């Protein structure tokens, strides 16, 4: 079949991928603050 | 009075787990 | 039991998709770093930094008070040095 | 709102005169009691003797005067009674009965003085909590 | 006779009898009958008990002034301990309730029982050609009532720390555990909510989807219950129709469609989570507690900034503080 | 017209179904998740509990949350442009805004995933079952995170949104309102705990009545996915029960309505109950109890126990938990045991 | 060979039941990950082993099983020698390859089935005769193992006595009990307070001597199953196929798992206080001690002194009138332990040893074991629940007990699982109901 790209689907994931590893990639930086 | 009446609806269960046993609706298949 | 959308397992399997997010995955991820590395996280959710709980002396907690001059209060916080 | 070098401005001696821990030292001290006395002094306390605690005050009113480097140190190698009538390196650690707690034989002089740091530094830091126990958990 | 023992044999075995008693059935139904007689009277007019063995009698029976809520069975002195304490190991009847003799009594030949009741789950389903492990889903509520009666008291090393037999009985007891073990903060106790909030919730979901895709065969004015006679050879429900709405609700592959994978699903989450919630007190029965955050985030120059891991500690302090008022002498609560 | 455009468009079957629905749920529904997760990972609740709860500062999945607001808030529905964050971001932050922020979204985010069950049952063509069910877990965060602290003095006594934050949510109730006495929670745990059972007897009685269907041990694979005859036997479950327990169902469509009844009844039960611990109007104590034990020093039942315990909490616990109060208990008033 | 036409992937080790050669290879691989694990944790627990300074403080169980066999250690369990620590674990690790290369070779080189390939070693599940002896095999190699204890305590060196008259240390046994009515004694023993069963050993001598008896009676067996066939009943009494003998099994090491947990949670003597923590009872006994202790130095009269409930503050009376401690440790009456037993008399406690034979080595052991209860959390804080973090610590006697209790209920539930699919393969339904003859069908309703 010729799938399309941009869907709706494609939306919804990226609502919750892109600013998870962007909350992934925050926290581990988080594992080397100290005092 | 308390103590009475405490017991007695605990009676009163055990009375109805006899008939719902041994007195239920015997359970009846395909033609029901 | 399909739709329009394009098989997931087909997209996870597309060397373009790789090709892609081999770029885009970990460039997030950089940035999510740098967010907090940079302390720009600190000011933007006004979280204290370890050095920025207490006043060196006072041993209080800056809470607040009131609602309407809450904002006010909590500037007033941030002065002695916290 | 930090571990400032005027925070680990300790008293030396009983002659006023004081001494200036480092970072290093603290942190290593702070070690070291963990090591060999958190068993029994968490916090601060005493769990064997809870009538006798880590408190400056407490142990500026021992005798003989506990409240200082040089105090604590000679405590941790001839440790005596509150009124030090009495020595009791046979049922406390000490360096004079390394032989009986082991823990003690490693610890040298600097370790000594580490850990005399820690006793002395905490309150300046906890205050009411590294003398008392549960109350101020 | 074709022969007595072969006829007792083949009587007891036999499928034909109202309710089964099977051979775990002949211990079964002594132990039982033996617990509950013992419970009744016990909780009704059994004398206070003096359970943590400092000459402090604990009144727990409706006639001593208890109700339903707060009446209960108090478990054996602490001066008994892990003991065995029979009625044939007392002087006389009054000393044996004093020391909390029927706790014991009723717990053993309960647990006993309670065992047999799941091997009687077994036998069963062999008489009956039907596959097993029914028994195996009853090894979870089971297991609790062990760890809560039997290996939690053994590790304390004494009965009288097991779960009392009441209602604020049973309080008391989760109350003082959350301060010595912070239970609450424990992954095995969490896994325990999350098969029991889980069960709740999937025993809801399934419940509502299959009676919500029921095939019409009732009347508007009558019950649609009526719509299924007992012994049916197809299904009553559309399970094509309900995989449809939940599969849209949510997403399609996140759907059931396969009812022997469903039904799976429904009977592991709960047995598993229940399985390690049971695993939580047997484990917390040797003291290896929960986590313990306490004074975890400090600031640069050490002072201690709290969390609400902390808040809890306070509320587990108070706990300790005042549980056993009069029971401890000494500074450390070890045992 | 553009309306049954809109229409059509929305109500395409898609992967994830949107609907009109969708229109209120997602946007809300990813708010409060993302809300949540921000909050986790960034924002303090120092200013307003005195606590840390966040990633940043070193909080772990457990004693992270996004603690309510403060007790001078009072019951302000803390809007960012409002009078006390007045349009400031962070400040609305330290103010413990993302609290009012979750909960409000989060219970329109409630409302829209109910009404997409009716919607999507419509269309299906299904009986709204889901939907009546659906209601039991409103009623709870509806009771609890709005009804409940409505009723106190502020937002500050509602549980925050956490794992460890819920804990003491919990032990509190114990302490101040001793919520396992409450006739309304025994009847919630009888529902969960008793929905949590038949949610796993019945499981494990289909499984294990099955008929056989395939050659392979893995029964799995030897279903039906098109209806035709049951693939478990009734017939035999039912006589299994009734000579093991003495009771056994004899009705599918009882049976799974009485799985909808039972943890649906509980929750409903579990909320009546929190709606009167909103006015205090708790079960605390039994007058005729208190009455004999002040007459009487030799008097003493499990429930007297238990009082003592919430004396203790409330004690040691009150000063931390109610920095607004500034309480200052002195080591001598502390009510303790010997020893302890 | 073997795929979805036979078991399901989840249940893929099942396809194994009927291929002894690949079911070989398994045992074999898997045997190789047991003596993996020992040999490498060994050196792991080495490699962080502090000599001047507790095992108990230090995480490790293997170590501490080592010097219960007088294994580098001395008087009062003192660490002198760590090289018989580093050979049992590079030894072990070694052999670990062996077994390791028998057992990827059994199962992806070798005979997939051994009856052709060698009609010995090849074996049919309902062939009584070959089971009973393969379990003969298995019961010598068990048998001469429990000779291998006893060779090493009379002969190759001795076992740690931690009741050593001198005090604690490596001692040659040279007089085990073999008088059976001592030996089964303990097995007539009651489980309860008190009379401990088997756990309620209290000396090396019953130790090496019931290994004694144990390994002649295993070979004994072993040679009896060599040279037999079960009789009548043993026949028509089990079930004969792979997943039921495995069942049993299941079930017997469930049952071990159980006594194994109580072993290191209340013995004293095949656990040493020394290498592993103080038991349960006995930190709480040392806390009564410490106390007793300081008070009376302090000149209280702790025979008359009177508690809160006027019970005895720190000395009061068993149920049996037994002189014991006081406070909650009424419950831990039944401790015994070297450090306090010399204070013990006929009566129990004695008034006058407590009064002034109290001597400094045990005011220091009671205040060690105090401060080192079996108390932590699963983040390894020691203490009460309510603690602060500092100490680093959780008592193996905990890990170990916590550890494999859970292995042993889960393995009865194995049990339950394998034994209930084993009589109703047997019989055969274990696939479902005969959807014809549908056997409750054909029974008289109760109704
Ligand atoms: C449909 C989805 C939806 C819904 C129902 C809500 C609902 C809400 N949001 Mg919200 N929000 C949404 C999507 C949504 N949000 C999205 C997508 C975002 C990301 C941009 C946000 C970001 C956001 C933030 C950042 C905040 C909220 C807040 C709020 C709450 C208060 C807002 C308020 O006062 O409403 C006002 C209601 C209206 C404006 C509706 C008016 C509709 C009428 C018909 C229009 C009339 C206009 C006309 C000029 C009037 C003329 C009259 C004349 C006299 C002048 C409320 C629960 C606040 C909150 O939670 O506080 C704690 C808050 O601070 N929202
Ligand atoms: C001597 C021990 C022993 C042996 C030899 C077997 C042998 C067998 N079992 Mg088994 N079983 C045992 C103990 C044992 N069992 C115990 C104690 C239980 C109780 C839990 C079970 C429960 C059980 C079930 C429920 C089933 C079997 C099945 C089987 C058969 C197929 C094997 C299989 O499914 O592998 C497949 C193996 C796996 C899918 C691996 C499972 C992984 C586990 C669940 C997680 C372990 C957690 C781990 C410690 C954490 C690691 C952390 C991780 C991040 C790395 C096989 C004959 C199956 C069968 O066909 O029945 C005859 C089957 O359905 N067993
Ligand atoms: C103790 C763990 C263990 C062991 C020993 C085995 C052993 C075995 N499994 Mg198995 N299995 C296990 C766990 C285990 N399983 C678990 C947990 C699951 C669930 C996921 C399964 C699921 C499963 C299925 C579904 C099947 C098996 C099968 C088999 C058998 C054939 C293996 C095969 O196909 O070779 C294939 C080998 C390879 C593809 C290469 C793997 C590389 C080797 C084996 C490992 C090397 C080890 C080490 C790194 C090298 C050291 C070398 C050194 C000594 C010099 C074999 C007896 C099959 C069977 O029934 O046999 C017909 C089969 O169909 N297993
Ligand atoms: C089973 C026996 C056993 C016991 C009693 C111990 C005991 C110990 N180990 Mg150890 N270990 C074991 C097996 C065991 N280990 C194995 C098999 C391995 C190989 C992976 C290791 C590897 C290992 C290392 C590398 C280290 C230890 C350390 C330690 C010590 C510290 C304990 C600790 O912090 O752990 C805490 C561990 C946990 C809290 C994890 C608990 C995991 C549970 C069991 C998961 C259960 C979930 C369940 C399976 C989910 C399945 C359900 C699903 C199917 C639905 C302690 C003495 C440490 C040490 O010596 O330092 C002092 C150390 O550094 N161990
Ligand atoms: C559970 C252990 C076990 C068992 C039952 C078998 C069984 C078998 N193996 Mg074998 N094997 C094993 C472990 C085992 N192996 C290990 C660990 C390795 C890796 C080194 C191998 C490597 C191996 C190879 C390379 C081959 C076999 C083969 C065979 C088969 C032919 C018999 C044979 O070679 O013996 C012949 C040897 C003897 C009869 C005598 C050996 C005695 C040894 C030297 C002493 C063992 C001492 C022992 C540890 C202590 C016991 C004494 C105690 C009672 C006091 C047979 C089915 C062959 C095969 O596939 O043929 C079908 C084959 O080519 N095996
Ligand atoms: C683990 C090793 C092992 C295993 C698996 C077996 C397995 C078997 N043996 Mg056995 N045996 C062994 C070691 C072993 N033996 C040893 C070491 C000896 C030497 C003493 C013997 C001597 C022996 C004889 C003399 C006989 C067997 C027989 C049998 C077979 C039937 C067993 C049976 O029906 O018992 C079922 C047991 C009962 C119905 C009795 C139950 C009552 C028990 C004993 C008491 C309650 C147990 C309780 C829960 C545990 C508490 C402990 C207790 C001390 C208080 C079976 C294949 C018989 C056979 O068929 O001959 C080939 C037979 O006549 N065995
Ligand atoms: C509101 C809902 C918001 C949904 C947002 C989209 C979610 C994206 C999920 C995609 C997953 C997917 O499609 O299934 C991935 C695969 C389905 O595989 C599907 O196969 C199809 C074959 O034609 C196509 O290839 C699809 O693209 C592919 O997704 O998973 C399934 O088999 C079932 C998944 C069910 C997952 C339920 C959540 C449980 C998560 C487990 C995590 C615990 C650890
Ligand atoms: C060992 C012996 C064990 C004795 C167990 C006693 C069982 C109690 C029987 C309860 C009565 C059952 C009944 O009325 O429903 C009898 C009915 C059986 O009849 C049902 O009738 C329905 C309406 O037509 C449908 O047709 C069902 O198919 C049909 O089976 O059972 C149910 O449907 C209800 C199932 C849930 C049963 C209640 C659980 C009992 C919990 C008791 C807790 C109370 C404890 C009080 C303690 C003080
Ligand atoms: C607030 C706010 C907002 C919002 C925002 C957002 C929306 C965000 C989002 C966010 C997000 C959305 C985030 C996310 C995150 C995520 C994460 C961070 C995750 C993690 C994960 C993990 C970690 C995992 C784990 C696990 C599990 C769970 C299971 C098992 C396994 C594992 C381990 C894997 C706005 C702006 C509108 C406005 C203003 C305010
Ligand atoms: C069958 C199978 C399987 C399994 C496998 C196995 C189980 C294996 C095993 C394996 C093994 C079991 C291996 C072993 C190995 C070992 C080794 C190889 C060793 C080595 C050693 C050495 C080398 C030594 C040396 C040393 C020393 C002495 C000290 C120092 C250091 C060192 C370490 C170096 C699986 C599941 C996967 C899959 C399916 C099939
Ligand atoms: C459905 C309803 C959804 C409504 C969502 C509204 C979200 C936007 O909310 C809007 O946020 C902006 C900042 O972004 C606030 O704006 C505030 O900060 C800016 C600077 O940042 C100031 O210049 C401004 O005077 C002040 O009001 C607005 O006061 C608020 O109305
Ligand atoms: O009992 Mn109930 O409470 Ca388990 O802990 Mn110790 O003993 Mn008593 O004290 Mn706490
Ligand atoms: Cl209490
Ligand atoms: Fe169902």
């Amino acid at each position: 079949v010729s799938y399309p790209i941009f869907t709706v689907r494609w939306v919804a994931v990226h609502t919750l991928a892109v600013p998870t590893i962007f909350f992934l990639g925050a926290i581990a930086a988080m594992q080397f603050i100290q005092r | 009075m308390e103590t009475i009446t405490y017991v007695f609806i605990f009676a009163c269960i055990i009375a109805l787990f006899f008939f719902a046993i041994f007195f239920r609706e015997p359970p009846r298949i395909t033609k029901k | 039991g399909t739709t329009g959308e394009r098989p997931f397992s087909d997209i996870i399997t597309s060397v373009r998709y790789w090709v892609i997010h081999s770029i885009t995955i970990p460039a997030l991820f950089i940035a999510g770093w740098l967010f907090v590395s940079t302390g720009l996280a600190y000011d933007v959710f006004g979280t204290p930094r370890p050095d920025s709980y207490y006043a060196q002396e006072q041993r209080s907690i800056p809470l607040v008070t009131d609602r309407f001059e809450a904002k006010q209060q909590v500037e007033t916080f941030l002065e002695q040095l916290k | 709102a930090e571990l400032t070098p005027e925070v680990l401005t300790v008293p030396l001696n009983s002659e006023g005169k004081t001494i200036t821990l480092t970072e290093k030292q603290y942190l290593e001290g702070k070690r070291l009691f963990q090591y060999a006395c958190a068993s029994c002094h968490v916090g601060g306390i005493t769990k064997t003797n809870p009538s006798l605690d880590l408190r400056t005050e407490t142990l500026a009113l021992a005798t003989p005067p506990r409240d200082n480097i040089e105090g604590l140190v000679d405590y941790m190698k001839n440790p005596t009674t509150y009124d030090g009538e009495q020595e009791i390196a046979e049922v406390h650690p000490s360096l004079r009965s390394a032989d009986i707690f082991p823990k003690m034989r490693n610890l040298t002089e600097k370790d000594l003085v580490a850990i005399a740091g820690h006793i002395l530094v905490e309150p300046k830091i906890l205050g009411d909590k590294w003398g008392g126990g549960k109350v101020y958990y | 006779s074709a022969n007595l023992w072969e006829r007792f044999c083949n009587w007891v075995t036999s499928t034909d009898n109202r309710l089964y008693v099977g051979w775990f059935g002949v211990i079964m139904i002594p132990t039982l009958l033996a617990a509950t007689i013992c419970f009744v009277i016990a909780f009704i007019a059994a004398p206070p008990v003096d359970i943590d063995g400092i000459r402090e009698p604990v009144s727990g029976s409706l006639l001593y002034g208890n109700n339903i809520i707060t009446g209960a069975v108090v478990p054996s002195s602490n001066a008994i301990g892990l003991h065995f304490y029979p009625i044939w190991e007392a002087a006389s009847l009054d000393e044996w309730l004093y020391n909390g003799g029927p706790y014991q009594l009723i717990i053993f030949h309960f647990l006993l029982g309670a065992s047999c009741y799941m091997g009687r789950q077994w036998e069963l389903s062999y008489r009956l050609g039907m596959r097993p492990w029914i028994c195996v889903a009853y090894s979870a509520p089971l297991a609790s009532a062990f760890a809560v009666f039997l290996i939690y008291p053994i590790g304390q090393g004494s009965f009288s720390d097991g779960m009392p037999l009441g209602i604020s009985g049973t309080f008391n007891f989760m109350i003082v555990f959350q301060a010595e073990h912070n239970i609450l903060m424990h992954p095995f106790h969490q896994l325990g909510v999350a098969g029991v909030f889980g069960g709740a919730l999937f025993c809801a979901m399934h419940g509502s989807l299959v009676t919500s895709s029921l095939i019409r065969e009732t009347t508007e004015t009558e019950s649609a219950n009526y719509g299924y006679k007992f012994g049916q050879e197809e299904e009553t429900y559309n399970i094509v129709a309900a995989h449809g709405y939940f599969g849209r609700l949510i997403f399609q592959y996140a759907s059931f469609n396969n009812s022997r994978s469903l039904h799976f699903f429904l009977a592991a989450w709960p047995v598993v989570g229940v399985w390690f919630t049971a695993l939580g007190i047997s484990t917390m029965a040797f003291n290896l507690n929960g986590f313990n955050f306490n004074h975890s985030v400090i600031d640069a120059k050490g002072n201690v900034i709290n969390t609400w891991a902390d808040i809890i500690n306070r509320a587990n302090l108070g706990m300790e503080v005042m549980h056993e008022r009069n029971a401890h002498n000494f500074p450390l609560d070890l045992a | 017209g553009w309306f049954d455009i809109l229409d059509d468009w929305l109500k395409r079957d898609r992967f994830v179904f949107v609907g009109w629905s969708g229109i209120l749920l997602f946007p809300c529904a990813y708010l409060a998740l993302g809300g949540w997760l921000t909050g986790t990972t960034f924002v303090t609740s120092w200013y307003t509990h005195g606590l840390a709860s966040s990633y940043l500062e070193g909080c772990n999945f457990l004693t992270v949350a996004v603690s309510t607001p403060a007790n001078s808030m009072g019951h302000s529905l803390l809007l960012l442009w409002g009078p006390e964050a007045q349009g400031d971001f962070t400040r609305w932050c330290q103010l413990g805004g993302l609290w009012t922020f979750i909960a409000l979204h989060g219970a329109f985010g409630l409302i829209g995933f109910m009404l997409r069950q009716f919607e999507i049952a419509r269309l299906v063509g299904v009986r709204p079952y889901n939907a009546i069910a659906f209601s039991a877990p409103i009623a709870v965060f509806v009771s609890v995170f709005l009804i409940y602290p409505l009723g106190q003095s502020s937002w500050f006594f509602a549980p925050s949104f956490g794992v460890a934050a819920i804990f003491r949510f919990l032990l509190f109730f114990q302490g101040f309102h001793n919520w396992t006495l409450n006739p309304f929670h025994m009847m919630g745990v009888a529902g969960v705990l008793g929905g949590a059972l038949l949610c796993a007897i019945h499981g494990a009685t289909v499984e294990n009545t099955l008929f056989q269907d395939g050659e392979g041990a893995s029964t799995f694979r030897a279903f039906n996915p098109t209806q035709a005859e049951e693939t478990y036997s009734m017939v035999t479950a039912n006589r299994f029960w009734s000579q093991i327990f003495g009771i056994a169902f004899s009705n599918k469509r009882w049976l799974h309505f009485f799985m909808l009844f039972v943890p649906v009844t509980g929750l409903w039960m579990s909320a009546i109950g929190v709606v009167g611990l909103a006015l205090n109007l708790r079960s605390y104590d039994f007058i005729s109890q208190e009455i004999r034990a002040a007459e009487d020093p030799e008097f003493e039942t499990f429930y007297t126990k238990n009082l003592l315990l919430n004396e203790g909490i409330r004690a040691w616990m009150a000063p931390q938990d109610q920095p607004h109060e500034n309480f200052v208990f002195p080591e001598e008033v502390l009510p303790r045991g010997n020893a302890l | 060979d073997q795929e979805s036409s036979g078991f399901a992937w989840w249940a893929g080790n099942a396809r194994l039941i009927n291929l002894s050669g690949k079911l070989l290879g398994a045992h074999v691989a898997h045997a190789g990950l047991i003596v993996f694990w020992a040999g490498a944790m060994t050196l792991f627990e080495l490699a962080h082993f502090i000599p001047e300074k507790p095992m108990y403080e230090q995480g490790l169980i293997l170590i501490p099983h080592i010097a219960t066999l007088g294994w580098g250690v001395g008087p009062g369990g003192e660490v002198v020698d760590t090289f018989p620590f580093f050979v049992v674990g590079v030894v072990h690790l070694i052999s670990s390859a062996v077994l390791g290369f028998g057992g990827v070779y059994h199962a992806i080189r070798g005979p997939e089935t051994l009856e052709e390939y060698s009609s010995f070693f090849g074996y049919d599940w309902k062939d009584k005769n070959k089971m009973t002896t393969i379990l003969g095999f298995h019961l010598i190699v068990l048998g001469i193992g429990a000779l291998l204890l006893v060779a090493k305590a009379m002969f190759f060196g001795g076992l740690y006595d931690t009741w050593a008259p001198g005090g604690g240390d490596v001692r040659v046994i040279t007089n085990p009990t073999l008088d059976p009515r001592v030996i089964f004694g303990y097995l007539l023993k009651s489980p309860f307070g008190g009379e401990g069963w088997i756990v309620s050993v209290n000396n090396l001598e019953d130790v090496v001597g019931g290994h004694i008896w144990i390994g002649l009676i295993c070979i004994a067996g072993g040679i009896w199953h060599i040279l037999t066939t079960p009789f009548g009943w043993a026949r028509r009494a089990f079930i004969w196929s792979g997943e039921a003998y495995l069942s049993y099994s299941l079930g017997a090491l469930s049952m071990m798992g159980f006594i194994a947990t109580c072993f290191v949670w209340f013995n004293n003597t095949v656990y040493p206080s020394e290498f592993y923590g103080p038991t349960g009872p006995e930190a709480s006994q040392a806390q009564a001690m410490t106390f007793l202790i300081r008070d009376q130095k302090l000149g209280a009269n702790v025979g008359s002194a009177q508690g809160p409930t006027g019970l005895g503050k720190y000395l009061m009376r068993s149920p049996t009138g037994e002189i014991i401690f006081g406070g909650e440790t009424m419950r831990f009456w039944d401790f015994r332990g070297p450090w306090l037993e010399p204070l013990r008399g006929p009566n129990g406690l004695d008034l006058n040893k407590i009064k002034n034979d109290i001597q400094p080595w045990q005011e220091r052991r009671a205040a060690e074991y105090m401060t080192h209860a079996p108390l932590g959390s699963l983040n390894s804080v020691g203490g009460v629940a309510t603690e602060i973090n500092s100490v680093n610590f959780v008592s193996p006697r905990s890990w170990l007990a916590t550890s494999h209790f859970v292995l042993a209920f889960f393995f009865l539930v194995g049990h339950l699982w394998h034994a209930g699919r084993a009589r109703a393969a047997a019989a055969g339904f274990e696939k479902g109901i005969d959807r014809e003859s549908e056997p409750v069908l054909s029974m008289p309703s109760l109704d």
